RNA sequence: UUUUUUUUUUUUGACAAAUUUUUUUUUUAAACUGG
RNA sequence: GGGGGGAGUAUGGUCGCAAGGCUGAAACUUAAAGGAAUUGACGGAAGGGCACCACCAGGAGUGGAGCCUGCGGCUUAAUUUGACUCAACACGGGGAAACUCACCAGGUCCAGACACAAUAAGGAUUGACAGAUUGAGAGCUCUUUCUUGAUUUUGUGGGUGGUGGUGCAUGGCCGUUCUUAGUUGGUGGAGUGAUUUGUCUGCUUAAUUGCGAUAACGAACGAGACCUUAACCUACUAAAUAGUGGUGCUAGCAUUUGCUGGUUAUCCACUUCUUAGAGGGACUAUCGGUUUCAAGCCGAUGGAAGUUUGAGGCAAUAACAGGUCUGUGAUGCCCUUAGACGUUCUGGGCCGCACGCGCGCUACACUGACGGAGCCAGCGAGUCUAACCUUGGCCGAGAGGUCUUGGUAAUCUUGUGAAACUCCGUCGUGCUGGGGAUAGAGCAUUGUAAUUAUUGCUCUUCAACGAGGAAUUCCUAGUAAGCGCAAGUCAUCAGCUUGCGU
């Protein structure tokens, strides 16, 4: 379980994701169920940007002992987003100004 | 629910087993060689002279029909 | 002119036995001519 | 001194009319007892904040009465069952006449795939008229004798199904901890270590929100930001599926040129009202006052809008043996699998009543009841190979019927002409013309079917209840409370819920 799941998170990070998270829940190696979660990067799950940048999937895998639950959340970064918003709502970018010349040579140029 | 009592009389009875008689297809045979109809054919246009009308008691009953052909005699 | 300055307390006993246990995986990317 | 007890006990000695000191075992029993510190939890410990699921000031009540609705109990052939503090009890979208349905009394069917073996073309097998029989027009089973033909039957293994069990074996979903502000890495520092600091004295905020302080620095999730919705736009884009004005034609009254109307597109023009795309708009703006002079807070003005503008949606880390196997062709294990726990059909039950509880409805009247008269919404839903929402005419006291019509919908139902409310009158402090439980008789409607009243209507019957003890719930502004309406469930049934307006 720990090898199959760390091989999925590292592939999604290799694919240019900003954060993804894999949860395996069920009777993993005992008779009493636990839940293991494997994560890298960061994920936002707060609001409308969840509808924009989060992709989720739930899968039922059928095992000898019972059923395990697979949950994968992937947060694609907004920089490579083609449509819709291209940044998180609280991300501000300041355009860097170009410095000017002080004296500016008081004169006239004509045509 | 723990068990069943079956207050009905102890009937594991089943249907008649499509009762297995001996060979029966016999019009009648005379000597060399003719045959004539007994248990006569039906008046159905869709029974093309191949069905035998059983005579139980004052009844003529066809089995090609699901239920009922009554040419009583 | 060290100058500032909320005074308090009635009654509240008890809750049977046992329990919940996590270990480090790659030995597997190892294949080349001598003309 | 040499693990904890037994035990400073027993015995002997000694100090002795005393309490009792001093000296001092063993048998037996036991897997820890203990020390210091850490993180939580808890405190009838303290300090600082916060919340109408807390109180204060109050409002509306509930608890008292009748009913109808869940739960317990009792009863029963069965009254199927889960859930029991918040976080079970109008909850399972659970308003069950059949179906649902899991329960009870009974009857059919296999929908037992495939593989092997047997029977078997001198027929493996299937179906049936009438009668018996049966609740039954079930050929169930029997009497009878036709039909069928290789798919079935029998046996051995399996297969399949199960609202059968286990939610303490699980998945998913959901509730709750938890209407709050909380949580965690990386590198550095402290400590042998568990851990700790970062994540903080103070002030501030709805907020681990900030100002700042600082053995920490730089970060991540949560909060915020975000999205939806409600308010503003005489601004843009134009609308016979929304309007307005003029114009023709026309009605009434006044007549003087006016007022009120009608005219499905008569025509023209426009977009204030309506619709919906793109936008604008609030940032606590301006001023004043306060604090360390910061983050902020308070008051006034302006403004459609000054509580985070109002309301939501979304929503961390860790968890609970919380609920659900009765949502699932989600599922492990167990059980059952042909006289079945599968499935289906007739009946019945889930509604049965000495009684206790929870959510509610109607009331106890004059701020009222009754009768006329006025007349005002918003959210929505609606039928093609199927009968949905129904206008209008006619009939009927009413419920309802019938003949037609419009609508697949900003077009028609529908301006949903809702109810409280308002005006005028009758009543007159009397359980009375308040209240309408219980009950009788009739007429209809839905349905295959209405008995154990489905529901509607008409006449009659006229119960308790005179403001509800201890307790206890919800609530801070277009809110509480009053008042109805649409939708869900639905064929019929709303005293329920989800919304909406007044």
């Amino acid at each position: 379980i720990r090898r199959a799941a760390y091989g999925v998170v590292r592939y999604v990070m290799e694919s240019g994701a900003k954060g993804c998270e894999v949860v395996v829940s069920g009777k993993l190696r005992a008779a009493r169920a636990k839940a293991m979660k494997f994560a890298d990067g960061f994920l936002i799950h707060s609001g409308q940007p969840v509808n924009d940048f989060i992709d989720t999937a739930t899968r039922h895998v059928l095992m000898r002992q019972g059923v395990l639950g697979i949950k994968v959340k992937i947060m694609r970064d907004p920089a490579k987003s083609r449509t819709g918003p291209k940044a998180l709502p609280d991300a501000v970018t300041i355009i860097e100004p170009k410095e000017e010349e002080p004296i500016l040579a008081p004169s006239v140029k004509d045509y | 629910r723990k068990k069943k009592v079956y207050t009905t009389p102890k009937k594991i009875k089943h249907k008649h087993k499509a009762v297995k008689l001996a060979v029966l297809s016999y019009y009648k045979v005379d000597a060399e060689g003719k045959v004539t109809k007994l248990r006569r054919e039906c008046s159905n246009p869709t029974c093309g002279a191949g069905v035998f009308l059983a005579n139980h008691k004052d009844r003529l009953y066809c089995g090609k029909c699901h239920s009922v052909y009554k040419v009583n005699a």
